[PDB]
């Protein structure tokens, strides 16, 4: 079976503009496991990031944590970007700093 | 009630550059293990790198991880793809100090086999598992590797991270909590209560207005990098109304309840 993947996105600590923080992509529920997973800077992809291993929840859907290091600002825009063969296109999901 | 259990999964078509067969090893809710086909050796994750084992652990769980590689790969030869066949081993220490086993299998994604011990067979009920389980059941001794691995090696294990490792799963990490607003549709608000970094997961968030009952909101919960965690529930509210709204935490690092507000 296929099961579409669920995206979160949020910071490791809370965000204060000019300290250094991590952004997380958290994408889970998803099968098969095949995904592409990319970080956007005000829609730019983000080369430095880093991800956890593939792993599984007890339903078998299959989940994983992207993450990278970055020092947020007052203007600058966060979105974790998922393909997957579930979707029509590639999905984008802004980082909404409260979450 | 520590389970240690093994994620397995091989996929069939993987592609360039990725497993085909990979395993990440979990006690609770950490992550301890990483192995994967194509550097063929199993490794600590996170603190129990530095986790003081004996000598031979890690020799061990990589040669129990290539003996189950071998029997996934060859269980798609057995198949009428692509294929994904997942597998979750491992055990718990029940009540009265004795192990509890797990051995449950998926194809693409569907519970379809498990292992029985007390035949020491593996059995389902579509074809595709009656076909995997005949041809390990034909491979010498591999059912009664699976054995040992459930009733001896497992628990073995269990037993020594809960000797050595402890303090691990004794971590306490309480969470940094913000509670914030933001205009959603015309007359409403959405507030959200965020709870950062902490460990262990289990963390209920609630929302009072004007100290009575609102509801648990809607939940997010995942992981950041190091293993401990992240929450988040948020509420439709009407807009003006926000400051009549608190949050309260619990967690176990918290005796208390913890009131929160925007
Ligand atoms: C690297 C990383 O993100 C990581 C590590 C090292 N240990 C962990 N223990 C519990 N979660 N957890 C995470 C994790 C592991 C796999 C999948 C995932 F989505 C998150």
């Amino acid at each position: 079976i296929q099961r579409t993947p669920k995206i979160q996105v949020y910071s490791r600590h809370p965000a204060e503009n000019g300290k250094s923080n991590f952004l997380n992509c958290y994408v889970s529920g998803f099968h098969p496991s095949d995904i592409e997973v990319d970080l956007l800077k005000n829609g730019e992809r983000i080369e430095k990031v880093e991800h956890s291993d593939l792993s599984f929840s007890k339903d078998w859907s299959f989940y994983l944590l992207y993450y990278t290091e970055f020092t947020p600002t007052e203007k600058d825009e966060y979105a974790c970007r998922v393909n997957h063969v579930t979707l029509s296109q590639p999905k984008i999901v802004k980082w909404d700093r409260d979450m | 009630h520590l389970s240690l259990l093994y994620h397995l999964t091989a996929v069939s078509s993987p592609a360039p550059g990725t497993p085909a067969f990979w395993v990440s090893g979990w006690l609770g809710p950490q992550q301890y293990l990483s192995y994967n086909s194509l550097r063929g050796e199993a490794e600590p994750c996170g603190a129990w790198v530095w986790e003081n084992q004996v000598s031979w652990y890690w020799e061990k769980e990589t040669t129990d991880l290539r003996i189950k590689e071998k029997l996934f790969l060859e269980a798609f030869k057995a198949l009428g793809g692509p294929y994904t066949l997942q597998g979750l081993l491992g055990c718990e220490l029940g009540p009265d100090n004795t192990s509890v086993p797990t051995a449950k299998f998926a194809l693409n994604g569907e519970e379809f086999m498990n292992f029985d011990l007390k035949q020491g067979t593996w059995g389902g009920d579509w074809p595709e598992a009656l076909a995997i389980s005949q041809r390990w059941q034909q491979q010498d001794k591999a059912a009664n590797k699976e054995l040992t691995f459930l009733l001896f090696s497992c628990p073995h294990r269990l037993r020594e991270h809960l000797e050595r490792g402890r303090g691990n799963l004794e971590w306490k990490e309480p969470p940094s909590m913000r509670l914030k607003a933001r205009p959603s549709s015309p007359g409403f608000s959405v507030l959200t209560c965020s709870a950062f970094s902490f460990y262990p997961p289990e963390l209920q968030l609630r929302f009072l207005r004007n100290g009575l009952a609102a509801g648990t909101g809607q939940g997010d919960f995942g992981p950041n990098s190091d293993g401990s965690f992240h929450a988040s529930s948020s509420l439709t509210v009407k807009s003006g109304d926000e400051h009549h709204y608190c949050c309260i935490v619990q967690h176990a690092g918290l005796a208390q309840p913890l009131r929160v507000e925007l």
